[PDB]
RNA sequence: UCGAUGUCGGCUCGUCGCAUCCUGGGGCUGAAGAAGGUCCCAAGGGUUGGGCUGUUCGCCCAUUAAAGCGGCACGCGAGCU
RNA sequence: CCGCUGAAAGCAUCUAAGCGGGAAGCCCGCCCCAAGAUGAGGCCUCCCACGGCAGCCGGUAAGGACCCGGGAAGACC
């Protein structure tokens, strides 16, 4: 019943460096930097990382379990790495590879090209299905948040673009 | 026997920082020190204070949603002239005006409270070029 | 930002592809750069350009001196071009292609203190029903007690015209080196023969 | 969305909300979603 | 306020409020789509010409993106009628 | 209004730390005025270091004003 005490397991080999506001981690897929509360304190231990509040007061208790979870998360992600599943639904709605770029054929009047920003890597192995990846996760979670609100699901018909296993909650019409 | 008057006294040059200095809170030394108050001679009608220069003024700080919810204001003297300016834009357009403004307000009306303003000089940055003045740095 | 000082000499039209086209003619060049604004020495990029030779009896020592450190010949005006940086020593219509778009400026022609149906096309009172000397009046300038005060920026019977206007997008019809002459596709402020700017326009 | 001062819970599934100052009303039913104005 | 603050409507000239008629941005929809309904944000600009009547208002003709409601002494007679 | 990551509150949550998208509307950009902006700003060139006794009087310089011929400028100015 609490996630600010939960250790966190850090694999080796990535890197955790203390540093006053901030933690910094290193893995085999890049650096990340976890700016971080002063008021807390995050605690080295053998293949184990942890943070603790200094009281109970509820603005400690909050930003406890808060700042366990994103250096948890930076950890996973200079290690495994996070990614991301797009689905598309609709009979014409493709989706190619352009160089790095993606472009987007979902029924508009036009392709709809969205640049690759860093840390993400976009690819397709699929023309219906897209995978975005990087190192970052409010960072993969935005951009593919991005993507699929270019066509987003109808109410209507399995048509547009969905989160891999997204429900397909559809309306009557007539 | 009378009080006393004092004759004409070469004023002083006083330097004060502002960074992480609170606003109203440093704005009521400044105007203590260009009224004079802080003389033994204080004198009522006459510009008997300091010089203030004040530095760094970019770098005021401030307490609560000042910076979205403090709003400077005018009146273009037309209709619908009244220009709504929020504290977090005037900074980054004239910030060495968020000072002056506040100072200002806490200086008597009339002339001369409107003449110690003028004694009053405040830059954004931390250099000023009164060097030649030679002016006290103040703490507070 | 190209530009440059010039005269206005009128407007005639001209054919262009089965196309009639109204055209104001400008005699904008030679401009010859008798000083250079910088950010270091003056605080800001632009151009003064000078524009119709003066006879130098009725120039001063000052104005004199002036066009010397220029090693620039008398002249008889003197206008900026702002952000405006050409290579050389002498600004002229060629820096106009045609089929480009200028925007244009002239100190309007004057109309005197002007009415108010004239200045502010208001539409003043009947000619008739009852109309008593009012037929070229405004009407009512307030309310009543509340504010019980009249507008700034009002609108009133006053001076109108002879005043800067600067008319934007015209079209680079022609240009005619030989003479120094521009051709742009509308109307230019100001009488035949008073002073124009020929600026690059800022529109897309 | 609804907008009432009479925000209140219509099924199991609504959750009461604070958010920016505000007291919304969120669901799987967007019906039911509300906001205190 | 009666040793006077002239009172309806119109014309002229505006300007403000926003409980928004239009254009703009949204949620829900018994929202398929187009077109509507209902709340929310928004007052920048716009909001026609006519027939009847002293008329405000309202009805009607032809239109429109729309033909909004209200405050300024039911704005405005040392400005007109 | 729509979200990303996300605790409190092992799930969930657009927020409590933080980051995005998004109105003809707010800010800038566009046109015009404007340093009496007495906070009276800046730049180019010109003039000068005159006599008598932060003031006065007198004669010049760079310049200007009056006077005149006039102007799509303008009631006079
Ligand atoms: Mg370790
Ligand atoms: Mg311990
Ligand atoms: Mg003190
Ligand atoms: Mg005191
Ligand atoms: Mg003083
Ligand atoms: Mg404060
Ligand atoms: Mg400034
Ligand atoms: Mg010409
Ligand atoms: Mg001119
Ligand atoms: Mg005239
Ligand atoms: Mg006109
Ligand atoms: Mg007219
Ligand atoms: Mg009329
Ligand atoms: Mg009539
Ligand atoms: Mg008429
Ligand atoms: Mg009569
Ligand atoms: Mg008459
Ligand atoms: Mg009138
Ligand atoms: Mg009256
Ligand atoms: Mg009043
Ligand atoms: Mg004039
Ligand atoms: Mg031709
Ligand atoms: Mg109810
Ligand atoms: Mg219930
Ligand atoms: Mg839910
Ligand atoms: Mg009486
Ligand atoms: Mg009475
Ligand atoms: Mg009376
Ligand atoms: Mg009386
Ligand atoms: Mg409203
Ligand atoms: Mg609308
Ligand atoms: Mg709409
Ligand atoms: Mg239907
Ligand atoms: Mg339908
Ligand atoms: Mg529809
Ligand atoms: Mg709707
Ligand atoms: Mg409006
Ligand atoms: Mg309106
Ligand atoms: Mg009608
Ligand atoms: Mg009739
Ligand atoms: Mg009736
Ligand atoms: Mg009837
Ligand atoms: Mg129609
Ligand atoms: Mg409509
Ligand atoms: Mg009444
Ligand atoms: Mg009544
Ligand atoms: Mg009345
Ligand atoms: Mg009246
Ligand atoms: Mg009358
Ligand atoms: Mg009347
Ligand atoms: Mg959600
Ligand atoms: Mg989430
Ligand atoms: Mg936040
Ligand atoms: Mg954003
Ligand atoms: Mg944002
Ligand atoms: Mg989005
Ligand atoms: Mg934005
Ligand atoms: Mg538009
Ligand atoms: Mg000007
Ligand atoms: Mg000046
Ligand atoms: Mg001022
Ligand atoms: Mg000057
Ligand atoms: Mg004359
Ligand atoms: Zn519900």
């Amino acid at each position: 019943s609490r996630i600010g005490r939960l250790p966190i397991p850090v694999p080796k080999g990535v890197s955790v460096e203390v540093a006053p506001g901030r933690v910094k981690v290193k893995g085999p897929k890049g650096e990340l930097e976890v700016p971080v509360s002063p008021e807390m304190r995050v605690v080295v231990e053998e293949g184990v990382v942890r943070v603790e509040r200094p009281s109970d007061e509820r603005r400690h208790k909050s930003l406890h379990g808060l700042t366990r979870t994103l250096i948890a998360n930076a950890v996973k992600g200079v290690s495994e790495g996070y990614s991301k599943e797009l689905l598309i639904k609709g009979i014409g709605y493709r989706a190619r590879l352009v160089g790095r770029a993606l472009e987007l054929t979902v029924g508009f009047s036009h392709p709809v090209v969205v640049e690759p920003p860093e840390g993400i890597t976009f690819e397709v192995p699929e023309p219906t299905r897209v995978r975005v990846s990087g190192i970052d996760k409010q960072k993969v979670g935005q951009v593919a948040a991005n993507i699929r609100a270019i066509r987003k699901p109808s109410a209507y018909h399995e048509k547009g673009i969905y989160y891999a296993g997204e429900p397909v909650r559809l309306k009557p019409g007539k | 026997m009378k009080t006393y008057v004092p004759k004409q006294v070469e004023p002083r040059w006083v330097l004060i920082d502002a960074e992480g200095k609170t606003l109203g809170r440093l704005a009521t030394k400044i105007a203590t020190l260009l009224r004079g108050k802080h003389r033994p001679d204080w004198t009522p009608n006459v510009a008997m204070g300091d010089f203030v220069v004040v530095v760094n003024a970019d770098k005021i700080r401030v307490t609560g949603k000042k910076l979205e919810q403090k709003i400077y204001t005018r009146y273009s003297g037309y209709p619908g002239g009244l220009k709504k300016i929020p504290l977090e834009k005037m900074l980054a357009t004239h910030p060495e005006r968020v000072l002056e403004h506040a100072v200002k307000g806490m200086l008597p009306k009339g002339p001369l409270g409107r003449r110690l303003f003028k004694r009053l000089k405040v830059y954004a940055g931390p250099d000023h070029p009164h060097q030649a003045q030679r002016p006290e740095k103040l703490e507070v | 930002m190209k530009g440059i000082l010039g005269v206005k000499v009128g407007m005639t039209r001209i054919f262009r592809d089965d196309r009639a086209v109204p055209v104001t003619v400008i005699l904008a060049g030679p401009c010859p750069v008798v000083q250079r604004r910088t950010p270091e020495k003056d605080g800001y990029t632009a151009v003064q350009l000078g524009f119709l030779p003066q006879n130098p009896k009725r120039v001063n020592r000052p104005l004199k001196g002036h066009f010397a450190k220029a090693g620039v010949e008398p002249v008889r005006i003197l206008r900026e071009i702002r952000d405006f940086n050409p290579e050389g020593d002498t600004v002229t219509v060629e820096i106009f292609k045609p089929g480009e778009r200028v925007d244009v400026t002239g100190t309007s022609k004057g109309r005197g203190f002007a009415g108010v149906m004239k200045r502010w096309n208001f539409a003043g009172g009947p000619d008739s029903h009852g109309a008593h000397k009012i037929h070229r009046h405004p009407g009512s300038i307030g309310n009543r007690k509340t504010p019980g005060r009249v507008y700034k920026g009002k609108k009133m019977a006053g001076h109108y015209g002879a005043e800067r206007v600067t008319v934007m997008n015209l079209e680079v019809v022609d240009v005619i080196p030989e003479e120094n002459l521009l051709l742009v596709k509308g109307a230019v402020p100001g009488p035949n023969g008073g002073l124009v700017i020929v600026r690059e326009t800022k529109k897309a | 969305m609804k907008v009432r001062a009479s925000v209140k819970r219509i099924c199991d599934k609504c959750k009461v909300i604070r958010r920016h100052g505000r007291v919304y009303v969120i669901c799987e039913n967007p019906k039911h979603k509300q906001r205190q104005g």
